RNA sequence: AUUGAAAGUUCUGUUUCGAAGAAAACCCGCCUCAG
DNA sequence: GGGGCGGGTTTTCCTCGA
């Protein structure tokens, strides 16, 4: 069942691209793909943005017991998102998820909106 | 008998759309089971349905009809193949609706004189005494060739944007490219027959008469389905067809080809027909191939180059 | 009809866009299926939308009409071309919506009669009584040739500074390079002629007086797209263009030209005219060839020099 | 309208740089295809960016306006053309931010009454309500000629040490040499005119009577173009420029002059334009040549010697 | 020997990620669908240690973690990280690459184990700055 | 094959002139290659440095047991000694290798790579010997 | 028959590289840049061979390699040097001309060429000298 | 001639506007092909 | 008789709006 623990972090890190570009974007692409290319795309391209984020230190791994949690700071608002970011074996079992059935990248898309939206209502 | 099997190949291309969501324009696609060393994968393909292509050579044979003067609709004269469904439907054209079962047959000669459409397309007249056509017609789906162990087509979403100078304007559309093939049955020797028993009617003197020109408006209407003139969304996104491979045959016995889904089709479709005939005592068969990948062909097979010479070789 | 193939050769080009990532900006690519000895491959190129062609086109049109005194919309005056889909758009301009089916036909005599850009290029309204006119010109994406097995095309990223005195500035820009071509088609038998059905209604009269005009200034609006004067980005990256072959067919008969892929289309497309002409039974069917790489043309097939000479032939 | 072609010769240039890896600094250079004998290849050549040109052009205009007494802004007087893009520049300058719409039009003029560049180049200011305005100069990358099946253009790296009494010095350069080519535009019929659409706005009196000043010193500044008064790094490596030909074409309506590619693309450009004049309906079609190369021109042309006779002609 | 081979491109891969501060080559590692694209990147990680070695900010050496394991120090940005084990042979590339020649699915493994070991040494490195 | 024993030959003579000049210019030069005339040029000057080493004994060809013997060519450079196992190229694998990358220059970017991983793996291994010395 | 004439031209330089024992002559070929630096060469390096053949230091022989094939004998300082293969006919001297009034890249092509088949014999040499 | 017979989800739209990788730097100090 | 040595680059900016 791992594999909702993949697409639960997955989700974490679209959720993470989402609230640091303010950006729908790329959400919208992950859970409207219906090949492996555009949720590869996808993958390569928010974690671009979360690299960006990293070298800026607007976005940091930190603990929130204790939870793993990621803060994001854009356009001087403040977000944290409860969990970890994937790992690269996550990506690789993932997109090996994908290649089975593309549902899995929909899902996570589902997941990855509902994390944002519920702290951009908070 | 004619039936045909036709390999094509588009490029940037959406001609029929499916249901849009949001603001966003999806093209059609269906689910194929690929076999690999390692197992199966699932690949979601794009697809042309075959109502569209129904539509366009509907449209083409009324063009094509209005310029002899054979009879046409008045609902069909318009673009609207409705055809005599319902008693709306009849009241504007002005037939009178079947009396009973034992008329039935009259009705349907009364219609096949008053609409050229009615009797190639056919039509179903619902109510207390139905009454049935089937279509001389027959099309199908137009899927990619599921050939070798990879799949030529393509599917993608572009973004495009609307100018204004006081914004207060944003769509997409998803454009494919694939390697289609498609295959066609048509009767050309029970146009201008009618399909129910009884004793014959006054007024079957004039289909005998309107059976060859008929005939010969339907044999043409295949050269716009042939040419590539179906489909949708041509203003702004007028794809490239060309042909690749094209096998004809005409009989007097029903037969049809194999798929073009593989790379030698022609070959087993010559060696079939000749086992066919063998064995259900037929007297014509005759293949026309035009070839222009380089497959390999066979023996006892007239080449021929365009489609032009193929409509005056079937007309004849 | 008139229908034309024609190729291009451009380099250190950017006249189209998408959305661009981080500093850099982007030019549109689109997968394209190409065969070669092995087989068939897919590949990622380089493309130009249709849109532009449709906006210059229309922005030329508007100029020609604005300078010979054929009336112009009021938000047609400015290149603004949203036509009569919003409610918006009716109130500025001041035509009443339709009521019902019956007045759709005066609705659109009513906006006929104001714009010729609705009249050429098409327009939609949306509501109780929706109204459609197809654009009566058809053009479609810039793909280059896919002749052999390499692609004549290629695309690279150049990099860019902007100066300061007081640093606290850099961007790339994507510029390719291709052979391109392209074909387009355009109905004049259409062009101020009425497309809804229904009874005649004061104003046609009008129509029928411009009717001559109005083909005169769609035939006249084409110099532009057949000149290179399309996309953006022009003020600091002018492209290289000129002109390599040309072939225009006018017919009374639907036609569609070979694409311009092959090294031989031109003679094949000739050849198809005339036996389509034969087939189709036709009554006019002439053909203009403009070559400047040396490659077969064929036999009694008229030469010109430039597109001028071209326009100047048509119009006549 | 005012549209040239030039071709110049350069040897060991390097004025357009990019980005450095180690101790190599590195020439621009961009793919090109060609055409040869054998079909379409696809080469990697030295370029130079627009960009440049547009600088230099526009600190000509400058240092011209400056000395005519012409208004220059206080940012452009410095060579710093940032222009009006950000509300930094507009607090320097001091000129409110547009409120809505309406107001855009008195916002452009408060632009065009200040800084010349900002009239000729054109500008852009976003936000609540942008502004846009189109340069009326238009440039393109500068190409060597891809004329015949050999490129005449070479590059190279150079070896420099830095001398030093006690080590503890050494970097390389790009060199190449070449035969370029470039073509640009210029818009003279609506420099001093707004573009935004809107009512009459107070000011526009100042700009009628300074629009002849406005045009002719933009016509001077194209002299600083056409001498080869551009690139970086000319402290070190200053080239050898020499011109070789020039067409200029002064007309009422568009024209583009064809690309100095082929030997012979002055008699060809003369014939597109009587024919262009005789068909779009014009009044005014005038031609300038000049050749140092012996190459063909034609019949009935008027012939310079150098430039300043050119641009003495353009200005009277 | 396989897994052996495996985990030594895994440590090149994770070094050079570490060193050059980007994913990218272990991205197109573990995407990798052809011999060309895998071979690629085997030089250029092996490019980017290279200069690390020149620099003397990728050295190998021995660590206590009671017995001595082989280690690489990486010095990137003012940050320091120690990968555990060997880097590859020349053997190891060939090796390697002949494993690639009968099945891509290598080169996924690789990338896997080199993500995991740059990973759990950058989550370690942030903690220690944390605390 | 055929082709990869040139190959790695090829890649040898790389080695052999990378560990004998410390300088990986050639082996950049190689690898990067888009023309036959790049290819060309560095298999003269690779062979130009491996020919300085062979006339000052700096470079000679030995066999040495692995247990049976294998060819090698011994490099001493600097007060370093390498050792690189295999044959340094032929005449003819010289002029099959050029005939390969008239065909396809990848295989200039093969032998690049293989001889960079020959010299990482002997740099490496003769590091760690001074480090435990 | 261009790479038939361009070995020949490689051999006549090899035969005068290991007679004269100096390779300024095959320098000067390869980075020839005009016809007149290769025609030079061509008529040095042959003037060169000359001498050797009025001296009879060099001499065309065959050799078994189990099939006999043409081989030039070269003596140099009681060093004997045998290079196998033809040397240029004049037509051969006159066809390579006309291929470098071309392109000199054919002058590069017979250096390379002619600095192999020299330094693989000097190898062999040297080699049997020391066992 | 089969839950079969009879049907287009089709029409209308630029990701446009603007911005020099620029400044500094020696491959140079020593050599007869000679009797 | 088949050369030697010292050098293998430093800053500054990594998109703005609908």
């Amino acid at each position: 069942s791992e594999k909702e623990n993949i697409i639960g972090r997955i989700a974490n890190l679209l959720a993470v691209g989402f609230l640091y570009s303010e950006s729908p974007t790329l959400v919208d692409r992950f859970a409207n793909a219906l090949s492996k290319e555009a949720v590869t795309k996808v993958l390569y391209d928010v974690q671009r943005i979360v690299q960006m984020g990293i070298d800026r230190s607007e976005i940091a791994t930190t603990t929130i017991k204790d939870y793993p949690a990621v803060n994001v700071n854009s356009s001087g608002a403040k977000y944290t998102v409860v969990g970890y970011l994937p790992t690269s074996q996550d990506i690789e079992d993932f997109l090996r998820m994908i290649e089975e059935d593309v549902y899995y990248a929909r899902k996570a898309g589902a997941l990855a909106m509902s994390i944002a939206n519920r702290i951009k209502l908070g | 008998m004619i039936s045909g099997s036709v390999r094509f190949l588009v490029n940037l291309e959406s001609l029929n759309g499916v249901e849009s969501i949001g603001n966003l324009t999806k093209h059609r696609t269906a689910p194929v089971v690929l076999k690999t060393s390692t197992g199966y994968l699932v690949r979601y393909v794009p697809v042309i349905s075959g109502e569209a292509l129904a539509h366009a050579y509907q449209a083409s044979l009324v063009d094509i009809a209005k310029k002899e003067g054979l009879p046409v609709g008045s609902l069909s004269s318009q673009y609207e193949f409705i055809k005599f469904s319902t008693d709306e439907a009849l009241k504007i054209e002005g037939i009178k609706e079947p009396k009973d079962y034992n008329d039935a047959r009259r009705f349907e000669v009364e219609v096949m004189l008053k609409d050229v459409i009615a009797d190639v397309g056919g039509f179903m007249y619902a109510g207390g005494a139905p009454v049935r056509r089937t279509s001389r017609i027959k099309l199908g789906y137009m899927i990619p060739a599921l050939r070798g162990d990879e799949i030529p087509a393509q599917l993608e979403a572009q973004f495009h944007v609307r100018f204004s100078n006081k914004p207060v304007a944003i769509f997409n559309v998803e454009v494919s490219s694939a390697l289609y093939t498609f295959s066609f049955e048509l009767d050309e020797d029970l146009i201008a027959v009618p399909s129910t028993f009884g004793e014959k009617v006054k007024g079957e003197e004039e289909l005998e008469r309107q059976k060859a020109k008929r005939v010969k408006s339907a044999i043409k209407a295949l050269y716009s389905l042939l040419s590539g003139n179906f489909g949708g969304k041509r203003s702004r996104f007028l794809p490239s067809m060309k042909l690749m491979s094209l096998v004809v045959t005409k009989t007097d016995f029903p037969f049809m080809p194999e798929p073009a889904h593989d790379d030698d089709y022609i070959k087993t479709t010559i060696m079939r027909l000749g086992k066919a005939k063998g064995v259900l005592n037929g007297n014509l068969a005759k293949a026309y191939v035009i070839n222009n990948e380089g497959i390999e062909v066979g023996e006892g097979v007239t080449v021929l180059s365009t489609v032009e010479d193929l409509v005056v070789k079937l007309e004849e």
